[PDB]
RNA sequence: AUGUGGACCCGCCCCUUGGGGUGUGUCCAAAGGGCUUUGCCCGCUUCCGGAUGGGCCCGCGUCCCAUCAGCUAGUUGGUGGGGUAAUGGCCCACCAAGGCGACGACGGGUAGCCGGUCUGAGAGGAUGGCCGGCCACAGGGGCACUGAGACACGGGCCCCACUCCUACGGGAGGCAGCAGUUAGGAAUCUUCCGCAAUGGGCGCAAGCCUGACGGAGCGACGCCGCUUGGAGGAAGAAGCCCUUCGGGGUGUAAACUCCUGAACCCGGGACGAAACCCCCGACGAGGGGACUGACGGUACCGGGGUAAUAGCGCCGGCCAACUCCGUGCCAGCAGCCGCGGUAAUACGGAGGGCGCGAGCGUUACCCGGAUUCACUGGGCGUAAAGGGCGUGUAGGCGGCCUGGGGCGUCCCAUGUGAAAGACCACGGCUCAACCGUGGGGGAGCGUGGGAUACGCUCAGGCUAGACGGUGGGAGAGGGUGGUGGAAUUCCCGGAGUAGCGGUGAAAUGCGCAGAUACCGGGAGGAACGCCGAUGGCGAAGGCAGCCACCUGGUCCACCCGUGACGCUGAGGCGCGAAAGCGUGGGGAGCAAACCGGAUUAGAUACCCGGGUAGUCCACGCCCUAAACGAUGCGCGCUAGGUCUCUGGGUCUCCUGGGGGCCGAAGCUAACGCGUUAAGCGCGCCGCCUGGGGAGUACGGCCGCAAGGCUGAAACUCAAAGGAAUUGACGGGGGCCCGCACAAGCGGUGGAGC
RNA sequence: CCUACGGGCAGGCGCCGAGGGUAGGGCCCGUGACUGGGGCGAAGUCGUAACAAGGUAGCUGUACCGGAAGGUGCGGCUGGAUC
RNA sequence: AAAUGU
RNA sequence: AGCCGCAGUGAACAGGCUCUGGCGACUGUUUACCAAAAACACAGCUCUCUGCGAACUCGUAAGAGGAGGUAUAGGGAGCGA
RNA sequence: CGGUCCUAAGGUAGCGAAAUUCCUUGUCGGGUAAGUUCCGACCUGCACGAAAAGCGUAACGACCGGAGCGCUGUCUCGGCG
């Protein structure tokens, strides 16, 4: 059924972290796609490859991470401390290319929809646009 | 909740009740003196704190405290109520203001004058 | 009468909702006064423009109660009329039967709306007082007249209420204008000056009117500025406080010595005022010339010149500031926590200290803190909170691909966003408060132009969601009709005695009228032992001997068909244990109420003997609950181990769907949850907002009734609470000791001292 | 009455019409002998219901009963100790 | 069988 | 659209209305000839009798009513929707 | 709440100065300028109380009681035909 795909997209790497595995696969989109794009872009993400299951398209997400730290609990630092979804279908988000995040000051990136695609805030701000926030990520 | 019931009731503001509802929105109201007695406060303590009821303006009539020690009041005296409960006795939320109208000031008070109504001594001669 | 020109009917013309042009026909204009008079000026009448001010209309925005859920006869539309500067049901006829409402009509309560204002990090929240914009009213109501304009505060008619005058012969008034009076109230001023200036009315203009306005007056009501002094001045008097009697404190404070000098006295003295007018030029352009200041002899300037009011709050914690004395749960304090019971930093005074200062406190109210209505920015297992469980209407939300549309959304440009205020920078009153100048920007909204990722939408396409086919599985799932055995009870027969029952022990009770116990027979009702499980089925309530019929859900395998048909669900509807209700049955066992026997201080209880409704059947109501997993539904994601029920499999094992335990990560206040989440996430619904009052009262709906649902407030408390910790206790448990009982020997209790 | 007389004004009639009157409803506030509980308040009276198996495990929906807490019946819940 | 304690 | 009168159901035949108690549910019955009522009756509830040649009633009896009925029937009693 | 005596058992619910209350015109409230009646309350029920039924009940009544409007020769108070 899934009422949001996109978060279910984030939310299923979140939890695929969270245990520290290498891939993460979910269902395809040339709106998902354009999506993690920027994140492999960003390089919150090693990548993907469109790659089949079951006779049915997925998109195995190869996920990145740290150094083995040391001390009790030697796992290591995230990539991604922290994403999690903006605009949904409950409560769709917009905003002038003005009303526009400083995610984590610079540090963090936003994600969103404009009419010229999966732009970012500092992409958005430059090509003067704004639009659908999809999330924010760091 | 959700959003959607958000906009269905929204939410609601609360409202504060006032608890000096015989002033209405007033800083004080003025009053005359039913019957001027003692009473006893909550076990806490104890005591014979001195009280008036004092049918006002509003044809109410409550119970009003006399601060300090000792006065001048007996029964059909003119007032002037202050707002402010005891917390000992019960059901009186009120206080007299001393030195205006019947109700006088302490006699011989020589600090915190500027309430009991109590004017400046002459010191020196 | 004139007609540039205008209006009206019909025409064509263009344009287009009664705009413009024209054709004919017919209707429309008037004014004179003064002169540096023979020329100009102030006016007159028609038309088109302009500009200003409006009228009407439209979109969007604008409070609380659904305990107000249905409203409507000019109501809604039409036609034709009446009316207006003009639209319109604005009014009137006639015709039609429409118009409005969970997107909250209708009704009720409160309110003038905004620019602003206060607070707030913000988002918000609060507010509309002075100033500015608009609406509305002018004692309460109605009405029209005149007019460019009003249905008119200081114009008019009428009705009412009220007050006043009067030879009473009858008539008069409208402060919410400026002051002022009264009354009400905790509370809000002068019955001042002047048109000098600005503005407004009239006039050619002098000039006139202006309680608009410019000033003055009263009030620490607010903001701001300023004074009651400055330098010196002791190892630091006196007095007053403490004191371990040594001393410490007030304290450079005073005194005292120098210096300045608020006030007050004298002199001078404004700006605010330049035009209208006047001269020449044409009274125009122009230079030029002239009158006027209420505030006021005020500010300010000079000189002279005097050390010249300080108060209020607090000093237990929060919260800055400590000591004697008095008091003795008294007198008293208190914003909360709390102080006072003969040693009080918490009362009262005192000394001292902290904090502001012509102010300091208090009360009332708004915002903050309160992330405590949470959009930003919260919760519902046990703290307040998941609807008892389904089905489903509206509604919210929606999977994968490619187009068109570009609604939302995004960009640019443009208009609008008033001034004032606020913010930034600089100036002006000797600074500031005030005040000026200039700049700084949207938000929104219209308009133009773009972009298509997303949402939307129209179209097309698939299959992973969902639905379906075929083959099957398990099951106390439900309804109807039958049927079996054990046992209790009662009746009959036989046999057989002297007691049976019951309890902690007894009694009431039954029994020589033949009881209990035993055999045989008969009738009747209810519930189904072992199987049976920590199991299965159902959405929940719930479902259990056995047979048949009717029947729901659900799981597995095969991967065939439909093509997003989905998820949730306010209302609606259906089900819903027990008790209880109605009408009829039925009634063995049991058993509220009731009676009795015991216990006990009493025992309207507990235990015992009796016992009626009810328990069971049909039909119809009631609709509650610890209706519980105290955990709403659907989908996705995130370790495993073990036990089991039930499918399928190349039957180890694998896989599917259930029922439990321990547990990764993670969550949690902890307890605990954990692929059967309380983890990580999305959709939708229900619900919470301190405790008591209270699931009460009023209203409404439902019910035969008992009652159910919806569901407050005044008032009152300063906590009510969740989980966990250490203790203590238990007529809780396990282990163990003590002349602690028991076992045993002497006494005390009686008598006399 | 005026002529500007096929006119106009007075004047008479009518519809509407402030409000007054009569009648019957609706909502709201105040008030009322008495009555119902509720809250707070002094070391008053009666008992022991609950917290330890609370000395009958407790709570619970409903029903009947009892001076009072409560008791009992039916079904339910464990938020029930205990070799 | 076994109550209470400003 | 009008006309006349003080007046048009122009004469005659036609309810006065409301609020609020007691009693009886209600239509009905009764003391012919002083009481119409809150008395009786009434549907309805309960008790009790009665297995049929019923009980009960009338009659010495025969007989008959009950009833050409048969416990959802019939008789008696009290209460009275 | 307790003690004690007695009883077969000691009046529950609900009503209550009542078609029932002697004292009595009980006391209080409403109504009226004034109310032994009436209505509503209290309970000290001389002497209510559950099928000789208890407490209510919409509708009905030539029953009995209290109040008001309307209207009257009933009346002030009579007069005429
Ligand atoms: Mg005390
Ligand atoms: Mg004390
Ligand atoms: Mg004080
Ligand atoms: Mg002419
Ligand atoms: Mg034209
Ligand atoms: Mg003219
Ligand atoms: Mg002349
Ligand atoms: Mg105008
Ligand atoms: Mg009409
Ligand atoms: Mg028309
Ligand atoms: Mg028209
Ligand atoms: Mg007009
Ligand atoms: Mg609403
Ligand atoms: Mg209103
Ligand atoms: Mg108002
Ligand atoms: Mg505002
Ligand atoms: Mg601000
Ligand atoms: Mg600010
Ligand atoms: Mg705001
Ligand atoms: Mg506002
Ligand atoms: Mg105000
Ligand atoms: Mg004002
Ligand atoms: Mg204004
Ligand atoms: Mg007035
Ligand atoms: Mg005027
Ligand atoms: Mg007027
Ligand atoms: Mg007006
Ligand atoms: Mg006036
Ligand atoms: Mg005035
Ligand atoms: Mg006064
Ligand atoms: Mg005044
Ligand atoms: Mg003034
Ligand atoms: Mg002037
Ligand atoms: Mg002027
Ligand atoms: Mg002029
Ligand atoms: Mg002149
Ligand atoms: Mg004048
Ligand atoms: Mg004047
Ligand atoms: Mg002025
Ligand atoms: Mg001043
Ligand atoms: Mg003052
Ligand atoms: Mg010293
Ligand atoms: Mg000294
Ligand atoms: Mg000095
Ligand atoms: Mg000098
Ligand atoms: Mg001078
Ligand atoms: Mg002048
Ligand atoms: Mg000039
Ligand atoms: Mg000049
Ligand atoms: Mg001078
Ligand atoms: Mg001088
Ligand atoms: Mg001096
Ligand atoms: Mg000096
Ligand atoms: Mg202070
Ligand atoms: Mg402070
Ligand atoms: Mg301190
Ligand atoms: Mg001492
Ligand atoms: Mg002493
Ligand atoms: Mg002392
Ligand atoms: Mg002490
Ligand atoms: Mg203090
Ligand atoms: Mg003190
Ligand atoms: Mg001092
Ligand atoms: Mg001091
Ligand atoms: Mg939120
Ligand atoms: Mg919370
Ligand atoms: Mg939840
Ligand atoms: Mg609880
Ligand atoms: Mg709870
Ligand atoms: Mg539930
Ligand atoms: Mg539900
Ligand atoms: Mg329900
Ligand atoms: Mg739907
Ligand atoms: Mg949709
Ligand atoms: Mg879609
Ligand atoms: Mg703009
Ligand atoms: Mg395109
Ligand atoms: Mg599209
Ligand atoms: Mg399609
Ligand atoms: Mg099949
Ligand atoms: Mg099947
Ligand atoms: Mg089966
Ligand atoms: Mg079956
Ligand atoms: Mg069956
Ligand atoms: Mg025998
Ligand atoms: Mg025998
Ligand atoms: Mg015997
Ligand atoms: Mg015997
Ligand atoms: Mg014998
Ligand atoms: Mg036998
Ligand atoms: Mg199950
Ligand atoms: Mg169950
Ligand atoms: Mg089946
Ligand atoms: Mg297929
Ligand atoms: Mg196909
Ligand atoms: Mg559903
Ligand atoms: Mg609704
Ligand atoms: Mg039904
Ligand atoms: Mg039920
Ligand atoms: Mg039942
Ligand atoms: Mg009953
Ligand atoms: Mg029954
Ligand atoms: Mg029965
Ligand atoms: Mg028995
Ligand atoms: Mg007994
Ligand atoms: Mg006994
Ligand atoms: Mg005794
Ligand atoms: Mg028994
Ligand atoms: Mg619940
Ligand atoms: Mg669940
Ligand atoms: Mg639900
Ligand atoms: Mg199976
Ligand atoms: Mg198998
Ligand atoms: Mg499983
Ligand atoms: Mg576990
Ligand atoms: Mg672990
Ligand atoms: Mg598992
Ligand atoms: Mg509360
Ligand atoms: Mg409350
Ligand atoms: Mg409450
Ligand atoms: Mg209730
Ligand atoms: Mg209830
Ligand atoms: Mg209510
Ligand atoms: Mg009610
Ligand atoms: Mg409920
Ligand atoms: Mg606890
Ligand atoms: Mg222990
Ligand atoms: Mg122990
Ligand atoms: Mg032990
Ligand atoms: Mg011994
Ligand atoms: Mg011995
Ligand atoms: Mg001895
Ligand atoms: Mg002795
Ligand atoms: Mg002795
Ligand atoms: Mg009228
Ligand atoms: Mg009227
Ligand atoms: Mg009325
Ligand atoms: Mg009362
Ligand atoms: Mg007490
Ligand atoms: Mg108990
Ligand atoms: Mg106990
Ligand atoms: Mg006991
Ligand atoms: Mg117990
Ligand atoms: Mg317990
Ligand atoms: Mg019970
Ligand atoms: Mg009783
Ligand atoms: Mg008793
Ligand atoms: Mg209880
Ligand atoms: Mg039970
Ligand atoms: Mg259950
Ligand atoms: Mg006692
Ligand atoms: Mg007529
Ligand atoms: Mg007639
Ligand atoms: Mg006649
Ligand atoms: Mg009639
Ligand atoms: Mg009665
Ligand atoms: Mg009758
Ligand atoms: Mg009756
Ligand atoms: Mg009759
Ligand atoms: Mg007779
Ligand atoms: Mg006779
Ligand atoms: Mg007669
Ligand atoms: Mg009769
Ligand atoms: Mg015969
Ligand atoms: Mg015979
Ligand atoms: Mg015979
Ligand atoms: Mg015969
Ligand atoms: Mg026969
Ligand atoms: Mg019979
Ligand atoms: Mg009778
Ligand atoms: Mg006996
Ligand atoms: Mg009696
Ligand atoms: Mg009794
Ligand atoms: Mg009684
Ligand atoms: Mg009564
Ligand atoms: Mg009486
Ligand atoms: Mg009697
Ligand atoms: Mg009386
Ligand atoms: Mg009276
Ligand atoms: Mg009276
Ligand atoms: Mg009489
Ligand atoms: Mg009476
Ligand atoms: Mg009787
Ligand atoms: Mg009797
Ligand atoms: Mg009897
Ligand atoms: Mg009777
Ligand atoms: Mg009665
Ligand atoms: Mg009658
Ligand atoms: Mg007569
Ligand atoms: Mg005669």
């Amino acid at each position: 059924m899934l009422t949001d795909p996109i978060a279910d997209m984030l939310t299923r790497i979140r939890n695929a972290t969270r245990v520290y595995k290498e891939s993460t696969d979910v269902p395809a989109s040339r709106f998902k796609e354009e999506i993690l794009r920027i994140l492999a872009r960003e390089g919150f993400i090693k990548g993907y490859e469109r790659v089949d299951v079951d006779g049915k398209p997925y998109l195995r997400v190869y996920l990145k991470y740290g150094p083995r730290r040391q001390g009790p609990d030697p796992r290591p630092e995230q990539v991604i401390h922290h994403i999690r979804r903006i605009s949904k279908p409950g409560r769709r988000v917009y905003v002038g290319v003005k009303e526009i995040p400083r995610v984590r000051r610079g540090l963090g990136i936003a994600i969103l929809s404009t009419s010229k695609g999966v732009l970012t805030d500092r992409e958005a701000r430059k090509l003067g646009v704004g639009g659908e926030l999809i999330c924010e990520v760091w | 909740p959700t959003i959607n019931q958000l906009v269905r009731k929204g939410r609601e503001k609360v409202r504060k009740k006032s608890k000096v509802p015989a002033l209405k929105g007033a800083p004080f109201r003025r009053g005359v003196c039913t019957v001027v007695r003692t009473v006893t406060p909550k076990k806490p303590n104890s005591a014979l704190r001195k009280v008036a009821k004092v049918r006002l303006t509003s044809g109410y009539e409550v119970t009003a405290y006399i601060p300090g020690e000792g006065h001048n009041l007996q029964e059909h005296s003119v007032v002037l109520i202050r707002g402010g409960r005891v917390k000992d006795l019960p059901g009186v939320r009120y206080h007299i203001v001393r030195g205006v109208y019947d109700a006088a000031g302490v006699k011989d008070r020589k600090k915190s004058r500027s309430k009991y109504g109590t004017k400046k001594p002459k010191e020196a001669a």
